[PDB]
């Protein structure tokens, strides 16, 4: 139902599992346990992350889907991340 | 139609 | 309809969804499952606000336009000792 997500800096971001399996990693990651660490990966990137796990849940075979905001200064990082996760 | 990934979605902040 | 929201305390944050027109106490009913407090142990708050377990989420604010699933609304949680509200921010 749930599954935990470790960012580098210790903040524990809990998630639906079927949002987490968005990304590729994760799912290969848990195929059991529930809990898993991003040491690479601090918590400003992360909870962004599961912000995508939400909106791509939410919005896929959609009407028109509204902007998933970027900030120019993270978009380097959140690319690493989305790279890692395959998502 | 989907989001498209976060992987393109990054790499377009900055492109576009 | 659906608001988007992160129940945040300490270094804990839980990404849930709810209907709008769901209650505190029904939200407080998640976290239960999630972190095993039962919801007289909880308090709920939007910024320093306590939230009434009867007002529903819309009441309380949390609408589809501030709690979207790309921008989710924050819900502090604090347990009973009732220990002070402590959310630890990001990193920058």
């Amino acid at each position: 139902m749930y599954v935990k997500l470790i960012s580098s800096d210790g903040h524990e971001f809990i998630v639906k599992r079927e949002h987490a399996l968005t990304s590729g990693t994760i799912k290969a990651m848990l195929s059991e346990t529930n809990e898993v660490n991003f040491r690479e990966i601090p918590s400003h990137v992360l909870s962004k992350v599961c912000m995508y796990f939400t909106y791509k849940v939410r919005y896929t075979n959609s009407t028109e889907i509204p902007e998933f905001p970027i900030a120019p200064e993270i978009a380097l990082e959140l690319l690493m991340a989305a790279n890692f996760l395959d998502c | 139609f989907s989001p498209l990934c976060l992987r393109a979605l990054a790499f377009c902040a900055l492109a576009k | 309809m659906d608001v988007f929201l992160m129940i945040r305390r300490h270094k804990t944050t839980i990404f849930t969804d709810a209907k709008e027109s769901s209650t505190v106490f029904e939200l407080k009913r998640i976290v239960e499952g999630i972190l095993k407090r039962p919801p007289d142990e909880q308090r709920l708050y939007k910024d320093d606000q306590l939230l009434d377990d009867g007002k529903t989420l819309g009441e309380c604010g949390f609408t589809s336009q501030t709690a979207r699933p790309q921008a989710p609304a924050t819900v502090g949680l604090a347990f009973r000792a009732f220990e002070a509200l402590c959310i630890e921010p990001f990193s920058s």
